[PDB]
């Protein structure tokens, strides 16, 4: 290893905002009511006579895991470059793109608000494509998707596979979903972290406030595609260097097992050798996923 | 002209909101056996931060209050060293009164209440034959401090919360207590002495 | 001195001698609490009649104390210790020396009961019986396995931990931390054998 090594993030959303349409104007925000009772109570629900609620966010994808942002060691750099390319030319970006793409179309980024009478998801991109999932309530992590839907997963996978692997393509997606709702259904936006509770909003250009979901909360949902441990797929974990599992309060790739990122980072010379003899194993899939969610890998 | 007795909780881990609810339920059951009675509930350890670890009952009929004290629940809880009980004695003549009014208006702070109110309003319009056209209020309200008591429903499948406020007494009219020995904002006037005094007895 | 029985309808009428000895020891501490009066014959003589309606009496003894416990409740049940309601009846199952269910018939009936108890009390908004907390040494007994195996089972994620401990500390075997309904279900799901 070496003293300085960093990657930046290769995939990121902006934030999500809730709103509805009227006959008089196209963008009316969903608002939150507060009573000072400081120590307050507050509430948010769809108001009477609005039949459906809209949620929207934007996504940029960048081929930025091909090269270290900073590296202080010429030998570490030579290897990391050789590895990313050794992988790229055998495929594998398709696999990562398939996993990311599946999560967008499924709709899990809606977290606790998935319980609707029918959710429709529409996607537009900067290359001129449009995708349409008429009903997002039925698509599993594991299983065969119904016809015409399986197909759009392949088409979206292809655009993203490119966005992740070739530079100088400026790829944007614009994701809007519609929630068909109940009579006065409660809505669950992001909460504020404090030292009673408060909810998060954003300001509109006209001064009104609106309910929202934070950027990283959308992001945490998209990248939850780690099921390469213990030969038991279950449900996937949010990619983490130690395999953290918040629900059970544990860690699946505890350093004690030799299965964490840092042990694996030191075997790069051996992986490149294998790729040259090539089948891609779980060990290199994990590593590539972490490099995409870049951060500090230092003080070796 | 007034008699009382008090109960204190001995255990440091006691949940006041859960436990207080049982004493009220007993009072209610007693009220059902003998409709023509009046017994008030007081909180002599009331604070702005918490409800307190003690409860007291106040009335005017000594012989009736003794009968209440003899209810089996209280006797069991004492025997197992959960409760400390006092005897019935006369209320001191050197104190001030408080109301302990309960406020159902606070229900409107929660989504479930608004949903029910509107569902009824829609249906109610059919008699009028006009289109359902509801009109909502503004974004800011101000309310006073209140504490919660956990309550079970009477012969049904529900549970809910009582919201208690404390108001200072002002004298007028004649009295009456609600089924829970609580006061109402209107047309249910009564009061209790604020016996935070002489509490060294338990 | 020997067993030699046929038409053994009572649960005390079958088995190896060690089990037959253990069953009597258990009966004695639990129902002959009166101080020794060297009624060595008479004191134990009654144990056989006692067991003749066992398949239908043991459960009532357990049911009685669910209700008497309930009416003395002071905390919401999901922070209440299993022991506060059932009084270590589980630990007593360890006086018979055998570990498996098909031979240790006292444990077999206690589990039967607890499975039914959970079954008639499904999860809802207000906590109820079945959400009580067990300690590590208790799951080991109900799951018919040693304690270290429970730690391994936790580490792999087969069951959740409900109480958040402080940092730079450890949770001891005596601390109450798993929900009853979680243990009953896991056992049916992945702990059965030919025993």
């Amino acid at each position: 290893l070496c003293t300085h090594l960093s990657y930046s993030r290769s995939l990121s959303p902006g934030k999500a905002v809730f709103f509805y349409k009227t006959a008089e104007s196209d963008f009316v925000p969903l608002r939150i009511e507060v009573a000072k009772i400081p120590q307050t109570i507050e509430a948010c629900y769809v108001p009477p006579n609005v039949d459906e609620l809209y949620c929207r966010f934007s996504l940029r994808v960048e081929a930025n895991s091909m090269r270290p942002y900073v590296c202080s060691n010429p030998d570490v750099l030579r290897v990391m470059i050789g590895l990313a390319q050794a992988y790229q030319r055998l495929g594998g970006y398709n696999e990562l793109a398939r996993r990311y793409s599946a999560n967008v179309l499924r709709g899990i980024w809606l977290w606790r608000n998935q319980y609707t009478q029918g959710t429709k998801i529409e996607i537009k991109t900067s290359l001129g494509s449009t995708y349409h999932i008429p009903d997002a309530r039925r698509l599993s992590w594991s299983g065969d998707w119904p016809e015409l839907e399986q197909k759009q997963l392949e088409q979206l996978t292809s655009e993203m596979a490119k966005a992740l692997s070739q530079p100088d393509i400026f790829w944007f997606a614009d994701v809007t979903a519609s929630l068909k709702t109940g009579f006065c259904q409660e809505i669950f936006p992001s909460q504020k972290f404090t030292e009673s509770r408060q909810l998060a909003t954003v300001e509109c250009s006209d001064g009104q406030l609106a309910a929202c979901i934070n950027p990283q909360k959308i992001g945490a949902a998209l990248q939850k595609i780690d099921d390469w441990w213990a030969n038991d797929a279950d449900l996937p974990l949010r990619v983490h260097e130690y395999g953290a599992n918040h629900e059970a309060l544990t860690a699946l790739r505890h350093p004690a097992t030799g299965q964490d990122f840092y042990h694996l980072l030191t075997k790069a010379e051996q992986f490149v050798t294998v790729l040259e003899s090539s089948e891609l194993p779980g060990e290199v899939h994990y590593l590539m996923a972490v490099l995409v969610k870049g951060g500090l890998f230092q003080k070796g | 002209n007034r008699y009382f007795f008090a109960i204190r909780y001995l255990s440091d881990d006691v949940d006041c909101g859960l436990l207080a609810g049982r004493c009220i339920s007993i009072l209610h059951g007693f009220r059902q056996a003998h409709p023509g009675i009046q017994i008030g509930v007081a909180f002599p350890e009331w604070s702005d931060r918490d409800l307190g670890r003690s409860i007291a009952f106040v009335s005017t009929n000594k012989s009736l209050l003794e009968r209440f004290r003899e209810r089996s629940y209280f006797q069991v809880m004492q025997a197992d060293n959960f409760f400390a009980l006092s005897l019935v004695l006369e209320v001191p003549d050197t104190c001030q009164n408080v109301r302990f009014i309960r406020n159902q208006n606070l229900a409107k702070l929660f989504v479930g209440e608004r949903r029910r109110r509107l569902a009824r309003a829609k249906r109610r319009a059919k008699a009028r034959g006009e289109a359902f056209q509801p009109h909502m209020p503004d974004e800011t309200k101000v309310v006073g401090v209140f504490h919660s008591v956990f309550m079970q429903s009477a012969s049904s499948g529900q549970s809910y919360i009582l919201h208690i406020q404390k108001h200072r007494y002002e004298r007028s009219e004649d009295s009456g207590y609600s089924s829970y020995g609580l006061a109402s904002n209107d047309l249910y006037t009564g009061y209790v002495p604020d016996l935070g005094a002489i509490f060294s007895t338990l | 001195y020997g067993c030699s029985f046929e038409s053994s309808n009572p649960l005390l009428a079958i088995g190896s001698l060690s089990a037959r000895f253990g069953a009597l020891y258990w009966y004695q501490q639990r129902y002959l609490s009166d101080h020794e009066a060297v009624r060595d014959d008479r004191a134990l003589t009654k144990a056989i009649g006692h067991f003749t309606a066992w398949p239908d009496a043991f459960w009532r003894e357990l049911q009685q104390m669910v209700d008497d416990a309930l009416v003395r409740q002071t905390k919401p049940l999901n922070h209440t210790d299993f022991v506060d309601v059932f009084g270590s009846v589980v630990a007593d199952c360890r006086q018979i020396p055998m570990r498996n269910t098909g031979q240790n018939f006292i444990l077999k009936n206690l589990i039967g009961f607890l499975t039914d108890l959970v079954a008639r009390h499904p999860q809802c908004r207000v906590a109820n019986v079945g959400d009580l907390l067990l300690s590590a040494v208790d799951a080991a007994t109900l799951l018919s396995t040693s304690v270290e195996q429970v730690r391994r089972l936790h580490h792999e994620g087969f069951l959740p931990l409900s109480i958040r401990p402080a940092s730079r500390n450890t949770v001891s075997p005596h601390r109450a931390v798993f929900h009853l309904r979680h243990v009953v279900e896991l056992r049916q799901a992945r702990m059965q054998s030919h025993h």
